[PDB]
């Protein structure tokens, strides 16, 4: 979070630090359906914003429908609607390596959909994903928004750290763990090689 | 009214043995639960009996209203065919009155609420059916695609709101045509309205001006509660998540804050209120609407005897010995102690409270302390007697201190009150009170312990406070000698920390000391090793009753009132006579915890 | 039978039905005044008198056969019920200035609810009742119901009248020579305005369900009922249960959908058969304002004679001090000599005034010390119900903040207010300290001023002023260790400096001996209360009343003789043993509490003369509270074999 | 997300006393001319 920088805009980045707060995770409403009682039919519309697409696009800005083509008032169906999660993490150097006796630097991370908790506060993490500015930064009228749009997210271990330590076993591996304990001086073996 | 799916079940299951036709009509209610509440609600209004008790003083005001505005209803057809056949301009004639008149909708002349009733598991089981509905949940597992689904929670609750009235219809009354505007409310924030809408005002230049009738109004009772995860469901290393529900209706006042229930609702969303900065898309917020509680611990107040309590009581107690059969049914996976477990099922059942006269109270519930040798299952008996009761807590020495116990000022965010968060002993009342390591205590939480004991009210006189709170507690307390180890060479009083003035409250004092000894040692290993080899007692000629049935018998025990008679008073003057005489020469050698007083007649 | 639309309410009905029932009233029956046509006495008095309310009890009327219906009416609809209430009234009253005065009715025994917290939104505009303590009331706020406008083109003045609350603001003058749009302005110190006061009050329900903590509720008093309540005072109230809208903010004209909720108060009651009446000669000029103001609320209650002749018959009585003795706690088997000082705590002394500036007063203060396992704490309880203000205390649980005043926040206005302490909230009234030997010695500095001058100095940020507390202090404290060594003087066994101990009238000494016809007595007393002469409580609580309303004693000489050689004789005692600190020193305080005792023993049996005999009493209780016939002057203990029960 | 209110009313009272010149009286007025009117023993208007 310190040696990024904007040259480094609009390009995918790996970044370093660990995780300092998260928000509560929300739902996003993408299509709802309605129902009229004078005609009996459904009737349906689409959502969208820009943080979906990697690309601009000139917005839609579509509006709720309470009322029908003619008029006849529309029953909101929420259990026919489809509803999308969300959730906003900040990242901030590591403590052992980052400057003594210097302010910090953080990073904000948008994650959406399934990586939506995948981490708490207090871990070591990495994260890649794609270094966005947003928005106009006071034209239409501080500078622009930027923000990583997250599409990894990696748990990782340090020492004395809230986050365990597991590794993949081989087959291989298997066969000399299981070999090993037929000796019947397993814990002399395994006692004398600590420290 | 209450709508059981069990029924809807029987009724679609009845229509495929037949033979006939039919809709799944169970999964579109639990789908879709919002809309099925109002073709109900008017399927019902289509299908209504008669009343057959003539309008009376004894009635209550709303239903006045109700009555008159059908009366008020039917007038005006009658009216107005009688009209239309002046003019002569049976079928259409109907549909033109229906059209050409005004009147009541049905919402402003209903009287009754309609509730769902989840989907039993042992209905569901029977039929060969999957119940999505009483399938319990946590509060991390509600993600958006339960939203607008009937579902079950399971938690603990942590606040209650008060009953305030939520208005649905507003209603208004013109002076200029007499006719009356309703105006609906399902928003948080609404705005009045100022001129007439009606026909009449409507047309003529002239409109009136609008004004609010507040018993015409349309209002509901309204709760809002907060709902937290229990320990066995939080992942390792996280921190337990809430959740918000809402009542409406006659189900108001049956949540109590330190609760274990099973909550049916339906899962809803409303609009966003974080911050406008961090806002991408349409965010929403969820709550839950509720439909039908379960309390895991059934309270003692409700105790109504109907006949299968009539039949389990009546196999208790044709089997007898229910003293000990009872006092072995506390945690029979401790060793011993069976004198320790007596007292215990006696501070379960309590006694009897007495207004003396001129309004002065005696307590009729009793407080006892264990003292002991470390490693002799002290805190696994406080643990075990805040289970079994139905308002229990169990609380440690310097984890629960100060505001923890009395009382705190906070300032409601739903109804915008000062109100008053109870502690540990306010959480208690009318329940048991369990306090882990007593002599680490500080001396302005003793204080408290004391004022609890003695007259059971806690008085508090700091900046913005000054009252008194009600607090009817049963105080359960442990703790170790002061050397860790009791030393026979010293006095009674100078292994204990405590002041002897304390230790003469508690009716009951156990010290369970740990002396060994060769024999019982086997006995005692015996039971430990092989509880941990089997899940299960030791015993097999004795049967553990289950806490459900135990605290049947407890209600019932504890909804009589026993008297005492002359003969029986003669027997307790001459104990307490000669116990008096005795405790004193103990007294005068140091080797005693204390003297004998009135407080041990009353104990007695 | 013509129905107002939304009621079961006939008007015509309602007043012949009310008319015959006030015309015609019936009911241990008298042949005096329970056979009599009642209520056209009340009425011939009250326009005798020159009164304008009436206060009408409520279950009057759940008993005569036609106006049953009248009741449930009247518990449902109020307001339309008490329009047809008061047109009976002035009717009624020509035909026994009643021809531009008008009345008003006071329903003040609507029974039954329990509390308001148990009270559903379909009890609204319903007529309920409550009792509590009164913390806050904010000034009078002026309410408009007569508005006045001038035209700025023409100098012609028109007036309005509010409508529900809502004024209409003509749009053209009216004089047909000027006809301007808009040319209407307000001025606001001509109209008419009305008075509007808002309280708050700490409800006392009955039945407190599982885990309520207390609460406060809002209650609003207009016209004549204001400054009626006073904070500290416990009262009893009727009122109309209401809601309204609330705004969100300020600016925008928007309301919040979840109602606010509050009481519309028609009567009060600040009487008790149960409790005593409140001290006269701390409100003095509050019965002046409440005449001046015009409200009934009856602060004192009425003594008939046949009552007043019992009282003198009683007052005759020989064994009055031993009977009243008995009577205080009867169901506390004890000594009398604990019991006579509580008694005597009640009467009080005599409050003295200086015409040169400089108050003495007589309250008394009490220690109960003494072994733990003592009926010390009913005592304090007892006290605490029968007098009419109080506030119970702990030790280690107050502040000294807690103890005098506090700022805080509404949250109605959201301004800084300020608010009473515990003892200031006692003035006029008993307030109890137990466990008074486990208090900081920064919460007991607060309370030497208050045992000198009975007032406290706040200079603090927003107030520089001194308040009245005129409280009796009665507190208990525990000895040290397991139980009072009488191996040991007192200095060594109570925890409090033995200067402090000075400060108080008397210091009881509670100690437990074993002896087996005293033991017998307390477990019969005891074992006969769990089964199924005195003067009830209404009795007593009457007598005292009286007397502390009533007579004055004042001292002769052969008192004097005997205070000033009582008070020699108790200095001059001990005068060696002053160095170490085996007994109470004796100072000036003790000859005062002489003084008052001797006071309070002749206002007991209706003298205006202290003679001999109270100052012997006064001398003989003092001494026997400290249990001065055991004790070896020497080394300070005390001989069991000689302390008798 | 949640739908439109509505506003609705009936008639419960007598109103003001009306005045001729008002609006609806007109119309009632001229809804009692066209279904009474005669002009010898035919009501013309209804007729037609
Ligand atoms: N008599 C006993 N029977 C069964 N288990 C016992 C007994 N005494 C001690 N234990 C076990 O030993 C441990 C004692 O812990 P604890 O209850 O905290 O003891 P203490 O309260 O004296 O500190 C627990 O695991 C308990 O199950
Ligand atoms: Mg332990
Ligand atoms: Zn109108
Ligand atoms: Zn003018």
């Amino acid at each position: 979070p310190r040696t990024l920088t904007a040259q480094h805009l609009n390009k995918l980045v790996s970044v370093e630090g660990i995780v300092t707060k998260t928000s509560l995770v929300r739902p996003k409403l993408i299509r709802s359906v309605h129902y009229a009682a004078k005609t009996g039919r459904f009737h349906y519309r689409d959502y969208t914003d820009a943080t979906t697409t990697l690309t601009t696009r000139i917005p839609t800005p579509a509006i709720y429908p309470t009322e029908d083509t003619e008029g006849n008032k529309l029953t909101t169906e929420y259990g026919y609607s489809t509803f999308i999660d969300h959730q906003r993490i900040t990242v901030q150097e590591m403590p052992e390596m980052a400057p003594a006796g210097q302010l910090p630097r953080s990073i904000d991370v948008i994650l959406d959909d399934d990586l939506v908790d995948k981490t708490k506060p207090g871990d070591r993490v990495n994260v890649v994903g794609v270094f966005k500015s947003l928005g106009a930064g006071g034209m239409n009228q501080i500078g622009f928004k930027t923000l990583i749009l997250g599409n990894t997210v990696y748990p990782l271990h340090a020492r004395s750290t809230g986050v365990a330590a597991r590794q993949m076993l081989t087959d291989f591996d298997i066969r000399n763990i299981n070999k090993l304990s037929k000796k019947k001086d397993i814990f002399d073996i395994l006692s004398q090689s600590l420290a | 009214v209450i709508i059981d799916l069990d029924d809807i079940l029987q009724y679609q299951n009845e229509k495929f043995l037949q033979g006939t036709q039919a809709d799944d009509l169970v999964s579109a209610i639990q789908q879709n639960a919002n809309h099925f509440t109002e073709l109900f609600c008017r399927a019902i209004d289509n299908n209504m009996p008669l009343p057959t008790k003539e309008i009376d003083y004894k009635d209550d005001v709303l239903d006045v209203i109700l009555n008159q505005r059908r009366l008020r209803n039917e007038r005006m057809l009658s009216d107005r065919t009688n009209e239309i056949r002046s003019e002569n301009l049976n079928d259409a004639l109907r549909e033109v009155v229906e059209d050409e008149t005004e009147l009541f909708p049905p919402n402003l002349t209903r009287r009754y609420f309609l509730y769902f009733k989840p989907l039993s598991q042992n209905c569901a089981r029977r039929y060969r059916k999957k119940a999505i509905s009483s399938k319990p949940l946590s509060v991390r597992q509600i993600k958006g695609d339960f939203l607008g689904q009937l579902i079950t929670v399971r938690g603990i609750i942590t606040r209650v709101s008060d009953v305030k009235p939520a208005v649905e219809v507003i209603a208004y009354t013109c002076d200029q045509c007499g006719y009356e505007v309703f105006q609906e409310v399902n928003s948080r924030t609404f705005t009045p309205l100022s001129e007439c809408t009606s026909e009449e005002c409507s047309q003529n230049q002239t409109k009136g001006q609008l004004f609010m009738s507040t018993r015409a109004s349309k209002f509901s009772a309204f709760q809002e509660c907060k709902i937290q995860e229990l320990s066995q469901q939080v992942p390792v290393g996280h921190i337990p998540r809430s959740l918000n529900i809402h009542v409406n209706g006659t189900l108001v006042r049956s949540l109590s804050p330190g609760d274990i229930v099973d909550v049916t609702g339906i899962f809803l969303p409303a609009p966003y209120t974080g911050f406008k900065a961090l806002k991408a898309g349409l965010l929403t917020e969820t709550y839950l609407e509720a439909q039908f509680v379960r309390q895991h611990k059934k309270k003692f107040a409700s105790f109504s005897l109907t006949s299968d309590v009539e039949e389990r009581v009546m196999e208790l107690i044709t089997s007898g010995d229910v003293y000990n059969r009872l006092a072995k049914s506390i945690a029979p996976e401790i060793y011993g102690n069976l004198d320790v477990k007596k007292a215990l099922l006696l501070l379960l059942v309590g006694g009897v409270d007495k207004r003396v006269g001129d309004g002065m109270k005696i307590r009729g519930d009793i407080n006892v302390c264990l003292m002991g040798d470390p490693g002799v299952a002290k805190s696994q008996l406080l643990k075990a007697i805040c289970k079994i009761s139905p308002r229990g807590v169990y609380t440690t020495g310097k984890g629960s201190s100060g505001v923890g116990l009395t009382a705190a000022v906070m300032k409601d965010p739903v109804t915008d009150e000062m109100i008053l968060e109870g502690g540990a002993l306010v959480l208690a009342d009318n329940g048991i009170c369990c306090i882990d390591e007593f002599d680490k205590m500080d001396e302005s939480d003793r204080t408290a312990i004391h004022e609890v004991m003695e007259q059971q009210t806690i008085s508090i006189s700091k900046a913005g406070i000054n009252t008194t709170l009600n607090a009817r507690t049963s105080i359960l307390a442990a703790a170790n000698p002061l050397y860790g180890r009791y030393n026979p060479r010293l006095s009674p009083l100078d292994n204990i920390n405590l002041p002897a003035a304390l230790l003469s409250r508690f009716d009951i004092l156990f010290l369970m000391l740990d002396i060994p000894s060769r024999d019982d040692d086997e006995k005692l290993a015996e039971h430990v090793t092989y509880v941990h080899m089997h899940n299960k007692q030791p015993d097999l000629d004795f049967t553990p009753v289950e806490p459900s049935k135990m605290r049947e018998y407890i209600a019932y025990a504890k909804t009589k009132r026993p008297v005492m008679s002359e003969a029986v008073n003669d027997y307790v003057v001459q104990a307490y006579i000669r116990l008096r005489q005795d405790s004193k020469r103990e007294m005068d050698s140091k080797f005693s915890f204390g003297q004998a007083t009135p407080r041990t007649l009353l104990g007695i | 039978l013509r129905i107002i639309w939304g009621t079961n309410v006939s008007i015509q009905e309602c007043t012949t039905n009310f008319r015959n029932f006030l015309m015609s009233f019936k009911y241990f029956i008298n042949n005096t005044t329970d056979e009599e046509l009642y209520y056209i006495k009340q009425l011939n008095e009250m326009r005798e008198l020159g009164t304008s309310n009436l206060n009408l009890d409520a279950r009057n009327l759940l008993a005569y056969k036609q106006t049953e219906d009248l009741y449930h009416q009247l518990l449902n609809y109020p307001q339309e019920v008490i329009s047809i209430m008061d047109q009976t009234i002035k009717d009624c009253m020509v035909s026994l200035e009643i021809e531009t005065k008008f009345y008003k009715v006071r329903p003040y025994n609507v029974g039954s609810c329990k509390g308001m917290r148990e009270l559903n939104p379909n009890d609204i505009d319903k007529l309920i009742n409550l009792k509590g303590l009164v913390l806050r009331s904010t000034p009078v706020i002026p309410d408009m119901k007569v508005a006045f406008f001038k035209c700025n083109v023409c100098d012609h003045t028109m007036a309005v009248e509010i409508d529900r609350g809502v004024i209409q603001e003509p749009a053209r003058c009216e004089r047909i020579d000027c006809n301007e749009p808009n040319s209407m302005s307000l001025i606001h110190n001509r109209c008419s305005f009305a008075d509007k006061q808002v309280i708050k009050l700490q409800e006392t329900p009955d039945f407190v369900p599982d885990g309520q903590t207390p609460h406060s509720i809002s209650l609003c008093v207009y016209d004549e009922l204001v400054d009626s309540c006073r904070a500290g005072d416990r009262i009893e109230v009727t009122g109309t249960f209401r809601s309204i809208p609330i705004r969100a903010n300020s600016r925008q004209r928007v309301l919040k959908s979840l109602y606010k909720t509050y009481v519309d108060v028609v009567h009060v009651k600040k009487v008790s058969d149960k409790r005593l009446d409140v001290d006269t000669s701390t409100i003095e000029q509050e019965l002046m304002q409440n005449k001046v103001d015009h409200n009934e609320v009856e602060e004192v209650r009425q003594i008939t004679d046949q009552d007043l002749a019992k009282i003198r018959e009683v007052a005759a009585r020989e064994d009055l001090y031993s009977l009243l003795a008995r009577s205080i706690a009867p169901s506390i088997y004890e000594l009398e000599d604990v019991k006579k000082g509580i008694l005597l705590q009640l009467f009080g002394g005599t409050n003295k005034t200086f015409t040169k500036g400089g108050r003495y007063r007589g309250d008394i203060n009490i220690l109960l010390c003494g072994d733990p396992s003592t009926s010390k704490s009913q005592i304090l309880q007892y006290v605490h119900k029968i007098t009419p203000r109080g506030v119970y205390t702990s030790g280690k649980g107050s502040s000294a903040v807690g103890l005098t005043a506090y700022i805080t926040r509404d949250v109605d206005t959201k301004q800084l207010v300020l608010e009473s302490g515990a003892l200031v909230l006692s003035d006029g009234g008993v307030c109890c300290i137990d466990e008074f030997d486990k208090m900081s010695d920064s919460t007991r500095s607060v309370l030497h001023e208050v045992m000198e001058q009975q007032t406290i100095s706040i200079a603090k940020a927003g107030i520089i002023t001194t308040l009245n507390a005129r409280s009796s202090i009665l507190a208990s404290a525990n000895p040290i260790g397991s139980r009072y060594n009488p191996n040991l003087p007192v200095t060594e066994n109570i925890d409090l400096p033995p200067p402090l101990l000075s400060r108080f009238d008397l210091v009881y000494l509670v100690l437990d001996k074993v002896d087996e016809k005293n033991d017998r007595e307390l477990a019969k007393h005891l074992t006969n209360l769990y089964l199924e002469d005195v003067l009830p409580v209404e009795f007593l609580t009457m007598y005292i009343s009286y007397a502390k309303e009533h007579i004055h004693p004042i001292i002769t000489e052969a008192a004097k003789t005997e205070l000033v050689r009582a008070y020699v004789g108790m200095r001059k005692m001990g005068d060696d043993s002053r160095s170490d600190e085996k007994r109470i020193t004796a100072t000036t305080r003790q000859l005062e509490s002489m003084i008052r005792l001797a006071e309070a023993h002749a206002k007991m049996k209706l003298k205006n003369v202290v003679e001999l005999e109270d100052v012997q009493e006064a001398v003989r209780l003092i001494r026997s509270a400290i249990k001065d016939y055991a004790t070896d002057p020497k080394t300070g203990k005390i001989d069991m074999n000689l302390v008798q029960t | 997300s949640f739908d439109r209110p509505e506003i609705y009313s009936a008639p419960v009272l007598q109103g003001e006393s009306p005045n001729d010149d008002d609006n609806t009286e007109i119309i009632k007025s001229f809804k009692n001319f066209i279904l009474e009117f005669r002009l010898d023993s035919q009501f013309i208007y209804r007729d037609q």
